[PDB]
């Protein structure tokens, strides 16, 4: 089960960071703007 | 006992981690998600002053 | 560029003499005006200070990072006989010579004079060819050489190498000073550090260092 | 001079300017011979009355050996010289890597090389050292190590250099940049390369002649 | 082979240290280039470093000698007591005085306070008669005045008092370089270093020097 | 050129009497002028005493490092029955032959006339093939040639050609002086020169050499 719950941990994470450092990469100015 | 489990109920650790390799992988994501992130910062918007609001 | 000019981040704020010594402003990277002393008044003293110092921190950074991290992996999930760097040399007279990494299917090292000799032997090539430029590029910077041994290639602009400079060099000022901080406690306390470390966040106030303050009497 | 029909009929299409030509074509596989080019059929089916091919319609398409860049058939040919002196010296290279590496493995060990992988997938044993790998994790690393190489050579566009490369990497010693001298050693390293696949052929041979060992073989001649 | 100038014996070999420091060129003995620290760059410092390494290599030259020969004699054919150089202090201390060579027929010095007071005179007195001359010769070279020093007199020829300096400066670097080594023995082991040199003979491949390695453990 | 030449270094060194037999000054390498009986005044017998000399050099290093080599081998990780040159050549009447490199599936030779024949044939022929120059290689030069059967070919800087001149021949000196130590070995101890080595490693004040002073008294 330590196996499967690696792997969990790894896609969960992986996920929610690329979340973050998504909208810490210059999200606001990704508009059509004015 | 009869069986073979984690018994990782009630426990009460931080993050659910109960090997230390378990808890490696945390950081082993987010320092390399960090750094990929920390390269794609040459091709973003890096100023003084020049804020986005109002 | 604020790093280096004649508008730098000084040593003491507000406080370092309202100027810098009057042999070095700027054009060097970390240069803050710290020489009180005086010891570099010579140009060529001061060069050969600068190469000293920057070995003296490239050898800093992978002597803290050795230090920290097998009383990471040991007490974490591994086994090595002993993690402090205190008995990581002693590991060869132990049982039956060096493990590495705890496996007696690698490395299983013994007999430390050949292991001596070995490090003799590479140290002085490596050291020679340091100086003079021999394989693998040849001697045209001492300190800053930039061939191809570096091969992601980020010194290419002037800038942006520059500001990396001061990013080593700060770096390793900080590793050289914990390295002290290393060697101190381990005379002190007789503990692996990062065990130093775990014994202060359990009580801050009582284990703090002046419990070690009545060692040395006399 | 020295041909293996010493003073006989020559192949035209070979002289002695590369180093191991003795003229050898019974078959002629190396051959400038052109390729007639028909085209294509009237495959419309929206009107009537569709065709066939095209007899003796193009100008037969002048075969050449220039290597492109293209990483799949980067030849754009296979018979022809500048393909066959790069897969002679590749074999011929492996082909003695091999032929010393099985006498030198029998004569330490004891095991064949037909026989090593029944000895070295229960125990990763370099003469008897008790390496700690397994056979999943060897193949990975022989796979990506040897893929890495194999990328980086077929990368180079000389087609000198795609089998005599030079340069200071691969040439430590620099004993090649003479005429008659670096002549000289491609002209013994082909012929030593022509030695030893042949005898790795023999091995093979012995092999299905009911096992062997190049030495384990000899154990069977032994009287 | 050529001891100054140009073409001196430098270090590191075929690894020839481009780099040299380009004030050292020649004109003195033992030119090899440790200037990577670079302490000398000015000539008045530099002429008081050399002022001091020859005074040091030939204090270490007689300190050497005398720590090594007594206890040769102590095991060939005499008997001294404590023979190795530690309680060479405590000796005086051990009956009433010390006894040279063994004997109790000479001096036997006692008043060891008035033994330091006659060494204090006469060494201060030696001590500024060298740096600004006075009797037994005055000085002209602060390294060599030599004259009244010579009842031999084998500095006449230029060249033969050249290399006589560079192998006086090599077997000083030697002797200094054997002290330091005899002062870490004298702490490590606290032994004698024949007594040392005979274990290691009796013992090369184990009884070397990392058997006294785990001494200076803290804890 | 320290050398060879006008100033050369000879047999006495600063007390070479600053003369040789005179009837030679340099021009070729390993001239010490050690002519003392003056053996070779001639100079057509001083040129075949050059020629035969060369030839004993280079069969003498070849003799030494043959051997040095199979108790090495012996003492690292093989067995070759007798791996001593004593009773190598008596290896053949064994048992079944003379097994090479202490194998018993390799060569595992007999007939030992055959093999002096095949021998005294390969020989003739090479030393012919010396001595005048045949096809496979012209005879252009006596001692010299610089042909075919010298790939790498370092003789292009004549300069460092003569210096590789002088270090194959006193290599040369010291194979002969070398191999005469081992036959005198050979006859006083009757032992293997490694062995001979390690016993006086093992007792260097009574196993000197003067422990065999009385073995050949009348
Ligand atoms: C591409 C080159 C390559 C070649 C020529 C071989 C050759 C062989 N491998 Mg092999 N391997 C090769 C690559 C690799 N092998 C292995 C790992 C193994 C293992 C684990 C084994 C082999 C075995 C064998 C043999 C099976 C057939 C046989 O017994 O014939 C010889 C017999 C005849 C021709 C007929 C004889 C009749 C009668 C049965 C006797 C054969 C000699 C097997 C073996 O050792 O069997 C002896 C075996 O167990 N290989 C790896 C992983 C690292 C490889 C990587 O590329
Ligand atoms: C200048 C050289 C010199 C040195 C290095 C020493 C040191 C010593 N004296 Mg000695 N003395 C020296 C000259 C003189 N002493 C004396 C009078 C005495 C007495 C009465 C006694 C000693 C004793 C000792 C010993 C102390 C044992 C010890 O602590 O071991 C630790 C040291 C080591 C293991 C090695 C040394 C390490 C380090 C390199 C020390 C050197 C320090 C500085 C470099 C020297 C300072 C330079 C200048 C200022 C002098 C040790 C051999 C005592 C003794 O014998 O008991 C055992 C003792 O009772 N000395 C006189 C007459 C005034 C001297 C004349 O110059
Ligand atoms: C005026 C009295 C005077 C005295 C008593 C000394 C004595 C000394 N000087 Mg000194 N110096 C003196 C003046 C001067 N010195 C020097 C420059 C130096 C240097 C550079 C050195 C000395 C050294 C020495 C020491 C050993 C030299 C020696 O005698 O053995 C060597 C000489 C001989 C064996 C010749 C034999 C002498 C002859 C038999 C007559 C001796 C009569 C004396 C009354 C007996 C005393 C001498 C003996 C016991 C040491 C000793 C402390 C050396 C030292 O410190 O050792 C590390 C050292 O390196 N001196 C200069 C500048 C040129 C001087 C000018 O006034
Ligand atoms: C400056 C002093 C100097 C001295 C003393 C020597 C000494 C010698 N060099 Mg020499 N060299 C010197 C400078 C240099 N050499 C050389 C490089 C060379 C070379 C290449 C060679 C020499 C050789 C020689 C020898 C020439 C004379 C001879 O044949 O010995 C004859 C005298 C004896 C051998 C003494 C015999 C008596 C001995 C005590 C017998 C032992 C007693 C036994 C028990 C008796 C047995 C009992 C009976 C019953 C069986 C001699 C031993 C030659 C040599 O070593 O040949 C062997 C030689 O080839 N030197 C260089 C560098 C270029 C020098 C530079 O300074
Ligand atoms: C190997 C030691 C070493 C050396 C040679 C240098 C060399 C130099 N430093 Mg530097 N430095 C070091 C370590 C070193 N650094 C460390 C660890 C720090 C962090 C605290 C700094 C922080 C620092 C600043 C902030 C500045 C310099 C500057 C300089 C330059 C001029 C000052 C000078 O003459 O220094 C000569 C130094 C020596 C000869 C070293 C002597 C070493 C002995 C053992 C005495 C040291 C005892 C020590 C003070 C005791 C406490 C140790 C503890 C604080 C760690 C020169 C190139 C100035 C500059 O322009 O930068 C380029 C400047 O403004 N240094
Ligand atoms: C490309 C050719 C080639 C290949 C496929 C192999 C493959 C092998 N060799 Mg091998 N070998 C080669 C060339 C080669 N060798 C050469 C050129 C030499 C001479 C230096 C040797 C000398 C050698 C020895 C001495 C031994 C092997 C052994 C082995 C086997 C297991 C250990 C291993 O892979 O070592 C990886 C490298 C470390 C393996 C089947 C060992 C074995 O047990 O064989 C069965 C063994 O004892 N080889
Ligand atoms: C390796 C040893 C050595 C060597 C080669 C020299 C060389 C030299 N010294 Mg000198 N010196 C030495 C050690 C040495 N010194 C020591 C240890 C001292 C301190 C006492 C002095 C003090 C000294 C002074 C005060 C003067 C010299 C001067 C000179 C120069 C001319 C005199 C001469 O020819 O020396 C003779 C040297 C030799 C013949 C070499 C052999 C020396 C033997 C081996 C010494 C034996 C000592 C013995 C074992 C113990 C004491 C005796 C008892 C048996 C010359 C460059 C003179 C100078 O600079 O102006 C010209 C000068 O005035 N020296
Ligand atoms: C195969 C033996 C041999 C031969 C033919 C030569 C030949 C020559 N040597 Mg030479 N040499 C040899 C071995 C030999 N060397 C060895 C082993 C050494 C090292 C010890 C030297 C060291 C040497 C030096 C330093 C010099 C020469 C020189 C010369 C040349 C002129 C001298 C002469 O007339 O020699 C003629 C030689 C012989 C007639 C050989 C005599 C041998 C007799 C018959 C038997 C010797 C048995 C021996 C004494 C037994 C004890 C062995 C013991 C000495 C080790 C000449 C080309 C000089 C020269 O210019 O170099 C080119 C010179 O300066 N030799
Ligand atoms: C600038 C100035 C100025 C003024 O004017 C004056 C003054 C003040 C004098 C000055 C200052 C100075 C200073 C501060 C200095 C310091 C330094 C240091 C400390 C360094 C270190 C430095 C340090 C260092 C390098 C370190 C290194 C280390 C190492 C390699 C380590 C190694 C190791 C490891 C891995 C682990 C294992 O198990 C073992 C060992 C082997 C142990
Ligand atoms: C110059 C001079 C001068 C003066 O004037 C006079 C005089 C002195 C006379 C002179 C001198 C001379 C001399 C020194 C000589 C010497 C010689 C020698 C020693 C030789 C050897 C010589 C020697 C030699 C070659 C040797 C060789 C060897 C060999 C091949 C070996 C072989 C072998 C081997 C591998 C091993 C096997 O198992 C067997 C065998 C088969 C056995």
């Amino acid at each position: 089960m330590l196996t499967l719950k690696i792997f969990v941990y790894t896609v969960v994470t992986f996920f929610v960071c690329l979340f973050i450092f998504g909208f810490l990469s210059n999200d606001p100015a990704r508009n059509p703007g004015k | 006992l009869v069986d073979e489990r984690m018994n990782g109920d009630g426990t009460g650790r931080p993050f659910g981690v109960n090997d230390p390799v378990l808890g490696w992988v945390l950081l082993g994501v987010f320092g390399t998600m960090w750094a990929i992130w920390f390269i794609g910062q040459k091709d973003l918007g890096d100023f003084e002053d020049a804020d986005d609001g109002l | 560029i604020e790093f280096y000019g004649p508008n730098r981040a000084k040593w003491l704020g507000p406080y370092s003499e309202n100027a810098t010594p009057a042999y070095l402003t700027g054009e060097f990277p970390g240069d803050y005006g710290w020489d009180t002393a005086g010891l570099s008044a010579d140009p060529e003293t001061f060069k050969r200070y600068r190469e000293l110092e920057l070995i003296h921190a490239r050898w800093a950074m992978l002597g803290a990072l050795g230090c920290i991290t097998p009383e990471l992996l040991a007490k974490s999930g591994t086994q090595f006989g002993e993690a402090v760097w205190f008995k990581a040399g002693a590991q060869i007279f132990s049982e039956g010579g060096l493990d590495y990494l705890g496996n007696p299917s690698l490395v299983h090292a013994q007999n430390i004079v050949a292991t001596l000799a070995v490090q003799v032997i590479l140290m002085g090539l490596v050291e020679g060819y340091r100086v003079n430029g021999g394989p693998a590029g040849e001697g045209l910077d001492p300190l800053y050489p930039g061939e191809s041994f570096d091969p992601l290639g980020l010194a290419d602009d002037p800038d942006t190498f520059a500001e990396l400079k001061v990013k080593e060099i700060k770096n390793g000022r900080l590793a050289m000073f914990s390295m002290f901080g290393f060697f101190v406690q381990a005379i002190v306390t007789g503990k692996g550090p990062i065990q130093n470390l775990d014994d202060h966040l359990s009580n801050p106030t009582v284990n703090n260092a002046f419990a070690f303050a009545t060692k040395f009497t006399p | 001079d020295a041909l293996w029909l010493p003073n006989t009929t020559r192949p035209e299409w070979l002289d002695g300017s590369l180093p191991g030509d003795r003229g050898f074509d019974p078959l002629g596989l190396s051959k400038p011979s052109e390729f007639v080019v028909i085209g294509v059929d009237e495959n419309d089916q929206n009107a009537a009355k569709n065709n066939k091919g095209s007899v003796e319609a193009i100008v037969q398409a002048t075969p050449d050996e220039v290597s492109s860049e293209n990483r799949l058939a980067p030849y754009s040919e296979v018979f022809g010289l500048a393909r066959f002196r790069e897969c002679e010296l590749i074999h011929g290279r492996w082909a003695m890597l091999a032929c010393l590496g099985a006498l030198v493995a029998e004569a330490t060990t004891g095991v064949s090389w037909v026989e090593a992988g029944k000895v070295e997938l229960d125990g990763a044993s370099y003469a008897g050292l008790s390496l700690p790998f397994s056979i999943t994790q060897l193949i990975w690393i022989e796979v990506i190590l040897v893929g890495g190489a194999e990328f980086y050579r077929n990368s180079e566009t000389n087609p000198e250099k795609r089998c005599y490369p030079g340069g200071v990497f691969d040439p430590l010693k620099l004993a090649s940049e003479d005429e008659e001298r670096a002549f000289r050693l491609k002209t013994a390293e082909i012929k030593h390369a022509r030695l030893a696949m042949v005898s790795f052929f023999g091995y093979g041979v012995q092999a299905l002649s009911t096992g062997e060992g190049a030495l384990g073989s000899l154990a069977k001649f032994a009287d």
